[PDB]
C-alpha cells in the first residue's frame, strides 16, 4: 500500500518482497490459530486467494506502475508443492543464481540456462 | 465454450466446501467434486430437432442445435495419474494432452500422440480429412515408444530408415 | 476358471508360460533402464524378445474399434490363440519382426502381415 | 509406493550413478595406456614385413606354402574377445559378424575351426556349438606373446600339416576414441604388399646360414606379431567401449532419479494431507 | 480353525464402531482393535492334561487338548505398516508371505522364506524333518545372499555358480 500510494503519483515504482513463502507460511499459521480445516498439504484454505489478493495489486496502470521482485523458496525443493505451485501462477519471469558462476568470479552470478522470462 | 481452467473452479469450490466444514477425500477435494463437473460438462451437448421444436414451441422447426465445450485443464509435472485430471478425462469425449518436453525442444503445438484421443473419431471430420489421415496417431504412438528404446543405434534397419524419417518428417 | 481341470491342461499351460516369461521381462527391465540391452545373457535376449512379441500378439482390432482406427474387426477362436501362443513360446516364430504381430487376428494373420514388413 | 521405501530407491540410483561414473574414469585411463602399447608394437611387424617382401616378392623370389593360394576345403579363425563383461555391443557384433562369415564359408561345404583369445568367446561359441580347437584365456589388461605362441602355434602347424587353409583373424579395429568397428582380416596366405622392392635392385643381404630355412622362420614369427597386435587392438577397443558404455549408464541413472524424485514428492504430499485429515476429521 | 480375512471382520468392527461416533484411531479404525483380535487369537491354545481332566470332571485323563488358529490378512501392495497387519503380525507366532512377484514366476504356494517366520520351530516336527530341513534352510539362505549376482552369472567363479545353482534347484 505504500508502493501503491507511489503509483498514483505517476511513477514506476519496485517492490521487493524478501520473501513471499513466508507470506504464505504466516497465512497458514493464521488460519490454523482461527480453526479452519487444513488444505491440500496443511496449507490454509484460503491459500490460493489469499496469494491472489497480493500478486494481483501488482500490475501496469494507466497512471503508473509496479514491478516486483520476490525472492522464493521451494519447501524440499518441490516445484509440485501447493506453495511454489501458486505462486508460479503469477510470476512472469524467473532469474536462477547459481553459486559455481560465483566461483568462476562472474558477477551477478545470474545462471543464463535456467533463468528464465515468458 | 472455452472454459478457461477448470483445475481452478475445483480449488475455489474446494475453499468454499472446507470453509463450510464438509469432510475433505482425496487430496483434500471434497466428496462431490466430480458431481461439480461432470453437471456441467454434460451440458454441452448435440440436441435433435423434435428438442429445438418442443423448446421454441415450434417457431425453429427442423434445426438441430449444439454446445461444444473445451475445458483446459493445468497438471503438476506432467502427470495424469492425478485425481481431478483424471476426474475430468473421465467426463470429456476427447483429450488433447500438450506436453512439456515436445514444447522445450520446439515442438508446437506439443500434441503428444499415443496420449491424446477423440472418442468421437473420424466422424467428426470431412471425409477427405478422414481418408487421408486414417491410423497416424496410432503409429506415432509406436514410432515414439520405439525411438525412446531403440536408442543405441538404427539397427535392424528394414525400413526403419525409412520409417524412422517419415515419421520424423510428420511431425 | 483358469484351472487345468476346467479348462484343460493345454490351455493352461500356455497361459502360465506367458505369465512366466513376461513376468521374467519384467524382471529385468529395470537392468535394461539402467545398463542397456547388451549386458543381457545370450538367453534373456530370447525371453526379452519373446516377451515383446507376446505383447504384441496381445493386441487385437476390434469391430467396435472399427471408427477409431480403419482395420477391420477380428474375431478369434480359442483353438487358434492357444495355438498361436504356444508356437510364440517355443520359438517357432523366433524369425519375425515384433511389428509382424502388432494388431492381427490368428497366428497365420502374423506371418502374412510379415512378408509386408 | 512409501515415502520411506521411495527415497531407498532414490539412494540405491545415486549409488549406481556413482559407481558407474568411477568405471568411466577408470576405463578412460586405462584406454590411454592401452592405445599407448599399441604404437609401441608397430616398428617389428613394420621392419620385418620389409624383410620378409624383399625374401618373397622380391629377386630370386622363394616359394613356401604360406605365400602361395592352395585350394580351400576347410577354413580357420583366429577370435579375440574381452574377458570382462559391461564392454557394450563390442562382443556380439563381433561374434555375429563371424556366424555370419563362417555360414557363408559352409554354405560351399567347407569346414570351419576356431580358437579363442579371451573368455568371452569361449563361453558363447560352446553355446553356439562351434568347433574350438585351442583357447588361451585370462589375459586381463597384460597381454603377452608368450602366450599367444600357443594356440597360434596350433594353427600354423594345422596349416603347414595339410589340413587348414585361409585362416583369418577377427578383432576390433580402434579407430577413434569412440569408434570401433569389427573385422575380419586375412593374415595367411600372406597379403599382397602395396609397395615394391624393385629399388631394393642394387643389394642383397649376405644370408647366413641359408635363405629358405630363415624365410620359414620370418614368417612365422610375423604372423605372430599381427596376432599380438590385433589383440592389444581389441583391448584397447574394449576400454573405449566400457567408457562409452558407462557414460550411458550414469546418464539414464540421472534419468531415473528425477522420475523417482517426483514420485517420491507425490507420497509424501499424500501422506501429509492423509494423517492430517484424519487428525482433524477425528475431533467429532 | 481358519479365519478367513481377519481384515474383514476388522472392517466390519471399524464400521459398527462409527456408527456408534466412537474416537477413530489410525485409519479410522477404533483404538481396540487390538484388543479384538488378541482375545480371539489367545483362545487358540494347547491345553494339558489336568485342565481336561477337571473341566470334563474326569472322563478323561492323559490326553492334552489343542486348538490352532490360522488367521489370514491381505495387504494391500505388500505393505506390512498398516494398523491391522501390525497388530496381527505382532500378536501371532509366526507368518506365512505369500507374495505376488513370485507368484506371477510361477512358484506355487508362493511362500516367500527367510523373510516368513515361524517361533515354534521344529518343536512341531518329525524328527527326520527337523533333520532333514536344516540343509533346505541354509542352503536358500545362501542363495538368497548370492541371488543379486544371477543376472550377473557366467561372470562368477564356478565355485559360487555350484551354490547359485543348487539354490535354483531347491526353490
Amino acid at each position: 500500500t505504500m508502493a501503491e500510494k507511489f503509483r498514483d503519483e505517476g511513477r514506476d515504482v519496485l517492490l521487493f518482497v524478501d520473501n513471499i513463502y513466508r507470506y504464505t507460511l504466516a497465512g497458514t499459521e493464521v488460519s490454523a490459530l482461527l480453526g479452519r480445516m487444513p488444505s491440500a498439504v496443511g496449507y490454509q484454505p484460503t491459500l490460493a486467494e489469499e496469494m491472489g489478493v497480493l500478486q494481483e495489486r501488482i500490475t501496469s496502470t494507466k497512471t503508473g506502475s509496479i514491478t516486483s521482485v520476490q525472492a522464493v523458496y521451494v519447501p524440499a525443493d518441490d516445484l509440485t508443492d501447493p506453495s511454489p505451485a501458486t505462486t508460479f501462477a503469477h510470476l512472469d519471469a524467473t532469474v536462477v543464481l547459481s553459486r559455481q558462476i560465483a566461483s568462476l568470479g562472474i558477477y551477478p552470478a545470474v545462471d543464463p540456462l535456467d533463468s528464465t522470462s515468458r | 465454450i472455452i472454459y478457461d481452467d477448470l483445475s481452478k473452479q475445483a480449488v475455489a469450490y474446494r475453499q468454499i466446501s472446507l470453509l463450510l466444514r464438509r469432510p475433505p477425500g482425496r487430496e483434500a477435494f471434497p466428496g462431490d467434486v466430480f458431481y461439480l463437473h461432470s453437471r456441467l460438462l454434460e451440458r454441452a451437448a448435440r440436441v435433435n430437432a423434435e428438442y429445438v421444436e418442443a423448446f421454441t414451441k415450434g417457431e425453429v422447426k427442423g434445426k438441430t442445435g449444439s454446445l461444444t465445450a473445451l475445458p483446459i485443464i493445468e497438471t503438476q509435472a506432467g502427470d495424469v495419474s492425478a485425481f481431478v485430471p483424471t476426474n475430468v478425462i473421465s467426463i470429456t469425449d476427447g483429450q488433447i494432452f500438450l506436453e512439456t518436453n515436445l514444447f522445450n525442444a520446439g515442438i508446437r503445438p506439443a500434441v503428444n500422440p499415443g496420449i491424446s484421443v477423440s472418442r468421437v473419431g473420424g466422424a467428426a471430420q470431412t471425409k477427405i480429412m478422414k481418408k487421408l489421415s486414417g491410423g497416424i496417431r496410432t503409429a506415432l504412438a509406436q514410432y515414439r515408444e520405439l525411438a525412446a528404446f531403440s536408442q543405441f543405434a538404427s539397427d535392424l534397419d528394414d525400413a526403419t530408415r525409412k520409417q524412422l524419417d517419415h515419421g520424423q518428417k510428420v511431425t | 476358471q483358469l484351472d487345468p481341470l476346467v479348462v484343460g491342461q493345454e490351455h493352461y499351460d500356455t497361459a502360465r508360460g506367458v505369465q512366466s516369461i513376461l513376468q521374467r521381462y519384467q524382471e529385468l527391465k529395470d537392468i535394461i533402464a539402467i545398463l542397456g540391452m547388451d549386458e543381457l545373457s545370450e538367453e534373456d535376449k530370447l525371453v526379452v524378445a519373446r516377451a515383446r512379441k507376446i505383447q504384441r500378439f496381445l493386441s487385437q482390432p476390434f469391430f467396435v474399434a472399427e471408427v477409431f482406427t480403419g482395420s477391420p474387426g477380428k474375431y478369434v477362436s480359442l483353438k487358434d490363440t492357444i495355438r498361436g501362443f504356444k508356437g510364440i513360446m517355443e520359438g517357432e516364430y523366433d524369425h519375425l519382426p515384433e511389428q509382424a504381430f502388432y494388431m492381427v487376428g490368428s497366428i497365420e494373420e502374423a506371418v502374412e502381415k510379415a512378408k509386408k514388413l | 509406493a512409501g515415502a520411506k521405501d521411495i527415497r531407498s530407491k532414490i539412494a540405491s540410483v545415486q549409488n549406481t550413478q556413482k559407481i558407474t561414473k568411477a568405471m568411466e574414469m577408470v576405463a578412460a585411463s586405462k584406454m590411454r595406456k592401452s592405445q599407448d602399447r599399441m604404437a609401441a608394437s608397430r616398428p617389428y611387424a613394420e621392419t620385418m614385413r620389409k624383410v620378409i617382401g624383399h625374401l618373397a616378392h622380391g629377386n630370386l623370389e622363394y616359394k613356401h606354402p604360406y605365400l602361395e593360394d592352395r585350394d580351400v576345403k576347410r577354413v580357420g579363425y583366429l577370435v579375440v574377445s574381452t574377458d570382462r563383461g559391461l564392454a557394450g555391443g563390442l562382443n556380439i557384433n563381433l561374434f555375429k559378424k563371424l556366424l555370419a562369415e563362417m555360414k557363408t564359408w559352409t554354405d560351399k561345404g567347407v569346414q570351419a575351426d576356431l580358437a579363442m583369445i579371451g573368455s568371452k568367446g569361449v563361453s558363447f561359441f560352446n553355446s553356439v556349438g562351434g568347433n574350438v580347437v585351442a583357447q588361451v584365456t585370462g589375459m586381463g589388461d597384460n597381454p603377452s606373446l608368450s602366450e599367444l605362441i600357443g594356440p597360434v602355434k596350433v594353427m600354423l602347424q594345422a596349416y603347414d600339416e595339410g589340413r587348414l587353409d585361409k585362416l583369418y583373424i577377427v578383432s576390433n579395429k580402434f579407430i577413434n576414441t569412440m569408434s570401433q568397428v569389427p573385422t575380419i582380416s586375412q593374415l595367411l596366405p600372406l597379403p599382397a604388399s602395396d609397395d615394391d622392392d624393385l629399388k631394393h635392385k642394387s643389394w642383397d643381404y649376405l644370408y647366413e646360414p641359408d635363405p629358405k630355412a630363415l624365410l620359414d622362420t620370418l614368417l612365422r614369427r610375423y604372423v605372430e606379431s599381427q596376432v599380438y597386435q590385433g589383440v592389444v587392438e581389441n583391448l584397447a577397443s574394449e576400454q573405449a567401449a566400457r567408457m562409452v558404455a558407462m557414460k550411458a549408464a550414469t546418464d539414464n541413472g540421472g534419468s531415473l532419479i528425477k522420475e523417482l524424485q517426483l514420485v517420491y514428492n507425490k507420497a509424501r504430499q499424500a501422506s501429509i494431507t492423509q494423517e492430517l485429515t484424519e487428525i482433524v476429521s477425528g475431533a467429532a
